[PDB]
RNA sequence: AAGAAAUUCGUAAGGAGCUAUAGAACUAGUAAAGGGAAAGAUGAAAGACUAAUUAAAAGUAAGAACAAGCAAAGAUUAAACCUUGUACCUUUUGCAUAAUGAACUAACUAGAAAACUUCUAACUAAAAGAAUUACAGCUAGAAACCCCGAAACCAAAC
RNA sequence: UGGUGAUAGCUGGUUACCCAAAAAUGAAUUUAAGUUCAAUUUUAAACUUGCUAAAAAAACAAAAUCAAAAA
């Protein structure tokens, strides 16, 4: 570093030496003289995930593989970015990577594509897809504010009238999917690609891969209804029995 | 015009005293304090233009906002009709 | 808060005015550039004026020999002599002499000339007539 | 400049100074003042030597 | 009440330059005045000058009697200039005398010393004094110094010159720098001659020639009140001289001097003096 | 032009102001409702005779003028003579022998905003100290648009 | 008295220096003092021929419109 020497060779700096920087302000025309003297919310706004912009994160370690995906943990991350103002409904993926992303994980996405389900599930990855309430993903987006509020656990809210056939098509493998058709969709897409379908049940991690949150159930983890010991990290839950008729409801 | 007669009396100043000593320290308190506090925080002045800051408009605004129920009934009156001025010039000219 | 001397520069230049123009500051800005504008006209017809007079100087001092100031200078010329005006005024009143023997080469090359213009160049070029 | 012309008397007189200036006398009992306020070298050596001539 | 402590010095100075012009100070001699170094400034005169001096010669020739009567008063609560002066003010006049005899051999030993009077007086040396500075580096107890004892280190400075530089400088020092001031100095203006037409008799006398017979040359304008008469004088019946005057007796009293400049060789037209010559 | 909310979020003496035409109208609301001024200056001591300070505004005096002339310029030995020259601002048109305005001195007396862009930098598939944008973007800084003046109109007192 | 610094496409005024560049055509507008459209000017960027000139050939009838090569 040369310049570091000059430094030294230079004088002593002192705060009047200080200067701009060159061009970095610009002149001003003051009229002390003659110069200036004289004279669709329905729709959701689907939030993609690209393909590639999957791989690197998983190639970078940004997300553990063995660790089943989570939208709340890619928000950790700083992987997608989701703004309540924006009233972000939906979580999407882009076609972009679809010849770049080899891999296989388990994964839980509000919409996918239905070439993009099958080829991962051609690499062994198991594809889910859940519906979150744009305030409720919100909350699941950023879960210790609503502790620091004060604010129990509440049942995760179902899909609209217009959005149940999707989520309960078998096809779209919604957790409202009917899983008699499971084993048999499974094998149709396989046929249609012409790979050797893998069983979920093969894998030695299957329990892990296959687990899955109820549908009034916001978080693997917690149970809806619960509650949070935040300040002594504890999880507390309800002992009273009216309020067990409470989450039934 | 016409100019003084006599010579004022020297003035010597400290430039070392605690206030210009100490001017700025702890300006550095978010970066070096775990941005528990802003240094926005440090701001003391009138109450409606504490880390705040906007066109004159926006200032007189702020302020009936903020003392408007505790400032005089002659000066709220008066603040009403020169905030009219003010709007005119600014959002039709 | 130099307003003051300001004034003072305009009226330094205008303490030699005459009237109210001397001490209003009004009139005597406008009096000081017309003085200065006044000045930068001259310089270039005053170099003309100089040389109208060394000419004229000239054609008295040859008119006093009775010689005119035009065949004075043709002759001359034609026996490549470059003194300038300014010169042959000062010759004529510190030399007189000179300009006598200056009058008599001017003559006798006159008296070449028109016997070589008669001639037509067939006779020889006279003795003063010769280059 | 002294070497080349030992014939003035130069005096240099480093002290708290607002603006440095430079004073020539001559024989007759001409006094030049010239104010040396921010002006390089260069400038100074020309100024000089037109003094001196 | 404007603000501001520029403003008020501004002032000052301004009621300063004013107060100056009403009331311009007395003088003062440069060796109170500051930045004054005796030492350096003989230093500089010998080598400014390029001429060699003796520095304890050169001081005593400025070295001035009374110069050392204040001296003397401040000790009571040592050389003076008038050896070197007496030996300066000799050469001078042998000197002077020898230029103006290789120039003017008809002129008159009369003449040369009216001439060398003139060059030697006190208003010619403390001319030259005065415009080198000498009247600074001259020590003296009153100032403006008093000419006379200027003067008198004006030639002790020459006479401390022969010593240290020998004749042969001091003579181009004395052509150089006094012989030049006769330029432009008519011959009856540095000598007087009263009597013209007596002298040129007497002139002409001495040499057996004929007293020029005068006669009018020209004449205009005799009976205006503004007469012109030319008058000149004719020996052995040729003009020797010829001078206008207004009446003629003017213009024969004009013609005796132009006659006298002749005699002694001091036309018009005469051959310049030579400062060039290195020796 | 007006303009919410839902839903999130919120503990706690000083002046890069003025200094007697400036700053409150003010030394003062003093000298029918109502309107509303002007101004003062010594020093430590006046139980030291009340201070000085300034070729300092215009105005005058000391010291009126001398054929010829936008008043000056070139000059010069010389103030005037000789030579040259159709006052100024604004406005007409790039023209006035048009037309407006000026007794003079001092003070006072009119250009203010960032939506986007360029420029100056930070960090970068990320950038901004919560609410913002993004397939090189994002953040910060700098960069801009006057004064006085009607006939009128209305409310409430007198 | 206050609203009130009313409003006025109108009248008038609006304070230091230097360098550089720089022209009252077509269409419309309660428009002809302004503004939009074309044209100009102007900055940045892409990359290559441009201006003057210009024969024959037509067009006309039996040095300009056009624009080979040049210079």
């Amino acid at each position: 570093g040369t310049s570091l020497d000059l430094l030294r060779s230079l004088p002593r700096v002192s705060l009047a030496n200080l200067k701009p920087s060159p061009n970095s302000r610009k002149r001003e025309r003051r009229p002390r003289d003659r110069r200036r003297g004289r004279k669709h919310s329905f729709r959701h706004q689907y939030q993609p995930l690209s393909l590639r912009r999957l791989q690197y994160l998983i190639d970078l370690g940004r997300v553990d593989p063995t660790q089943p995906i989570d939208l709340t943990q890619l928000v950790n991350g700083r992987g997608v970015t989701i703004q309540p103002l924006k009233r972000d409904y939906g979580v999407q993926l882009v076609e972009e990577g679809a010849d770049t992303f080899q891999a296989k994980i388990n994964i839980e996405v509000q919409l996918a594509s239905e070439l993009a389900i099958a080829a991962i599930e051609k690499n062994g990855g198991v594809v889910t897809t859940a519906f979150y309430d744009p305030r409720s993903l919100e909350i699941l987006c950023k879960p210790i504010p609503f502790f620091l509020r004060g604010q129990p656990i509440p049942k995760r809210m179902l899909p609209p009238e217009s959005l149940v056939p999707y989520y309960t098509d078998a096809k779209n493998r919604g957790y409202l999917a009917d899983p008699a058709k499971f084993p048999e969709a499974r094998l149709e897409l396989a046929m249609k690609f012409g790979y050797v379908l893998p069983d979920i049940t093969k894998d030695e991690l299957f329990r892990m891969l296959s687990a899955r949150k109820d549908p009034r159930q916001i978080f693997f983890g917690l149970a809806p209804g619960w509650v949070v010991n935040m300040a002594d990290k504890k999880i507390l839950k309800p002992t009273d029995e009216n309020l067990l008729k409470y989450y039934s409801s | 015009a016409f100019v003084r007669l006599t010579l004022p009396p020297p003035k010597v100043v400290d430039r070392w005293n605690e206030k210009r000593a100490l001017f700025g320290v702890y300006d550095n308190i978010g970066i070096l304090g775990n941005f528990e506090k802003h240094p926005k925080e440090l701001i003391k002045g009138p109450v409606w233009l504490r880390g705040w800051r906007g066109n004159e408009l926006q200032r007189c605004v702020r302020k009936k906002k903020f003392v408007g129920n505790r400032m005089f009934i002659e000066d709220l009156h008066n603040l009403n009709k020169r905030i009219s001025y003010l709007y005119k010039h600014f959002n039709r000219h | 808060t130099d307003r003051y001397w300001r004034v003072q520069e305009v009226l330094k230049h205008a303490q030699h005015f005459r009237g109210r123009k001397n001490r209003c500051y009004r009139l005597a800005v406008r009096a000081v550039t017309r003085a200065f504008v006044k000045c930068t006209k001259a310089r270039r017809l005053k170099k003309r004026n100089l040389r109208t007079l060394w000419i004229n100087r000239i054609t008295a001092a040859s008119q006093e020999h009775g010689l005119k100031y035009p065949a004075f200078i043709v002759n001359l010329i034609k026996c490549q002599v470059e003194l300038n005006r300014k010169v042959l005024v000062d010759l004529a009143i510190y030399e007189p002499k000179t300009f006598k023997s200056l009058a008599a080469l001017a003559k006798r090359r006159q008296q070449e000339g028109f016997a070589a213009a008669l001639g037509d160049g067939k006779e020889p070029e006279g003795i003063f007539s010769r280059v | 400049f002294a070497r080349r012309n030992p014939g003035v008397v130069v005096y240099v007189n480093p002290r708290p100074c607002a603006m440095p200036r430079i004073v020539a006398e001559y024989l007759n009992g001409a006094v030049r003042e010239e104010n040396v306020n921010s002006k390089s070298v260069e400038e100074i050596k020309s100024l000089v030597q037109k003094l001196a001539d | 009440v404007k603000k501001g402590f520029r403003a008020a010095f501004r002032f000052q100075k301004e009621l300063e330059r004013w107060r100056l012009l009403r009331c311009p100070p007395p003088p003062v001699r440069r060796s109170e005045k500051p930045n004054w170094d005796y030492h350096a400034e003989v230093q500089a005169f010998g080598s400014r000058l390029q001429e060699t001096f003796s520095l304890d010669l050169l001081k005593t020739a400025f070295i001035n009697s009374c110069y050392i009567k204040s001296e003397e008063a401040k000790r009571q609560s040592l050389k003076d200039n008038q050896e070197l002066f007496e030996q300066g003010l000799s050469f001078s006049h042998r000197c002077l005398t020898q230029f103006l005899e290789d120039e003017f051999p008809d002129l008159p030993a009369e003449g040369t010393e009216s001439l060398v009077s003139f060059l030697t007086g006190e208003a010619v040396v403390c001319h030259v004094a005065r415009n080198l500075a000498v009247e600074q580096l001259t020590l003296s107890a009153e100032f403006p110094v008093p000419l006379p004892v200027l003067r008198q280190t004006f030639f002790a400075v020459i006479g401390a010159l022969l010593q240290s530089s020998g004749p042969e400088r001091a003579a181009l020092f004395i052509r150089d720098f006094l012989i030049t001031q006769m330029t432009g100095k008519e011959l009856f203006e540095m000598w007087t001659v009263v009597n013209p037409m007596g002298l040129l008799v007497e002139e002409l006398k001495k040499r057996n020639i004929s007293a020029p017979e005068s006669r009018l040359t020209r004449q205009s304008g005799s009976t205006t009140a503004l007469p012109l008469y030319f008058v000149g004088l004719y020996c052995d019946r040729k003009l020797i001289a010829e001078g206008p005057g207004e009446t003629v007796l003017v213009a024969e009293e004009e013609a005796a001097r132009v006659a006298l400049r002749k005699l002694y060789g001091f036309t018009e037209n005469r051959r310049p003096w030579d400062y060039s010559k290195p020796k």
